[PDB]
């Protein structure tokens, strides 16, 4: 059982 | 029934980021940026699961770019310092002699710093002190505890001091037996 | 140090019902406190909050491979770590213990103050009741309401105002998930 990191995203520049 | 969340924030200029998951408004884990491992807030936690910190970092480092981003679009306005609500408490009733833990709630704040202090008849106290993170709120400020295990007796006084950027003098919560 | 603060937050939220049965993920961003941008499951696509977020909500709508990978969240992110964590913390049982003492409402009267101390307990949920020779005392109720303890356990103080007599008898009943019949604690003057 592991854990799992729902990943950033990088905004508009 | 039951909501999960993966909390993450970054703030400037501390340079100050953090990551945890949060069941029910309990703190499941956080990841030490510094030592780049998974806390678990309670050990029996750490040997049914597990969790990579590598993506707790990568995240921040998102969280970071993504707030000079953000800055810019707002043009540069900054945030308002609301002054924590402190509480202090016992986790249970107190008898003298027989061991206990003083609780220092700290409630409904922004920015995630602060400076906490124990103090024992007026003096600071370290030996055996805890805490936690910072743990988010639906209005999405910030809650704290600070702990301090102690042996109740009619000769000692207790406060917890509390220092924040929107309060002007330091915030002391008294307790004695 | 009066150096200004900008705070960035972001929360991935998994809301679940009847177990894993009916869940519902957010994708929440956050400047200082003000949320500006978010994905509802229910929705299947960033929605802009505040004006602030509209340039995010273009540019990642724009990104079919991020929204497909948002759209199965409540599989691959909700309902995974759900699974991963159930044992010990939706099946988290703790029960509390219950002390009843009493107290003064004014420190030169007599003791007209009954507290019920229910420590330790887990989950929140719990129902604490007064009774006087085994009728429910429903006046003069006081509580400090949940307290969390911040380690997986509450507490909370249940206070009855009332000036006891020589030969009755109080009891503080608790229910609690934990339990399978009330926790009965009683208290004599
Ligand atoms: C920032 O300033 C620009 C230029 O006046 C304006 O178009 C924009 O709406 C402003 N944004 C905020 C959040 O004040
Ligand atoms: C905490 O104390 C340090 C000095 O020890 C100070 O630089 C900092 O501004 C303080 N932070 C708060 C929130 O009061």
């Amino acid at each position: 059982g592991g854990y799992r990191a729902r990943p950033a995203k990088a905004a508009a520049t | 029934e039951h909501v999960i969340i993966q909390a993450e924030f970054y703030l400037n200029p501390d340079q100050s980021g953090e990551f945890m998951f949060d069941f029910d408004g309990d703190e499941i884990f956080h990841v030490d940026m510094a030592k780049k491992e998974t806390v678990w807030r309670l050990e029996e936690f750490g040997r049914f699961a597990s969790f990579e910190a590598q993506g707790a970092l990568a995240n921040i480092a998102v969280d970071k770019a993504n707030l000079e981003i953000m800055t810019k679009r707002s043009n540069y306005t900054p945030i308002t310092n609301v002054p924590p609500e402190v509480t202090v408490l016992t986790n249970s009733p107190v008898e003298l002699r027989e061991p206990n833990v003083l609780i220092c709630f700290i409630d409904k704040f922004t920015p995630p710093v602060v400076n906490v202090t124990w103090l024992r008849n007026g003096k600071p106290v370290t030996t055996g002190v805890s805490e936690t993170v910072f743990l988010p709120r639906e209005d999405h400020l910030f809650r704290k505890f600070h702990y301090l295990p102690f042996l109740p007796s009619t000769e000692d006084v207790y406060d917890c001091r509390v220092e924040h950027w929107g309060l002007d003098e330091p915030l002391l919560k008294h307790w004695e037996f | 140090d009066t150096r200004p603060r900008f705070l960035e937050q972001v929360k991935h939220e998994c809301h679940f019902f009847n177990g894993t049965e009916r869940v519902r993920f957010l994708d929440r961003y956050f400047y200082h406190q003000e949320e500006y941008v978010r994905f509802d499951s229910d929705v299947g696509e960033y929605r802009a909050v505040t004006e602030l977020g509209r340039p995010d909500a273009e540019y990642w709508n724009s990104q079919k491979d991020l929204l497909e990978q948002k759209r199965a969240a409540v599989d691959t992110y909700c309902r995974h770590n759900y699974g991963v964590g159930e044992s010990f913390t939706v099946q988290r049982r703790v029960y509390p213990e219950v002390t009843v003492y009493p107290a003064k409402t004014q420190p030169l009267q007599h003791h007209n103050l009954l507290v019920c101390s229910v420590n330790g307990f887990y989950p929140g949920s719990i129902e604490v009741r007064w009774f006087r020779n085994g009728q429910e005392e429903k006046t003069g109720v006081v509580s400090t309401g949940l307290i969390q303890n911040g380690d997986w356990t509450f507490q909370t103080l249940v206070m009855l105002e009332t000036v006891p007599r020589s030969g009755e008898v109080y009891t503080c009943q608790v229910e609690h998930p934990s339990l399978t019949s009330p926790l009965t604690v009683e208290w004599r003057a």
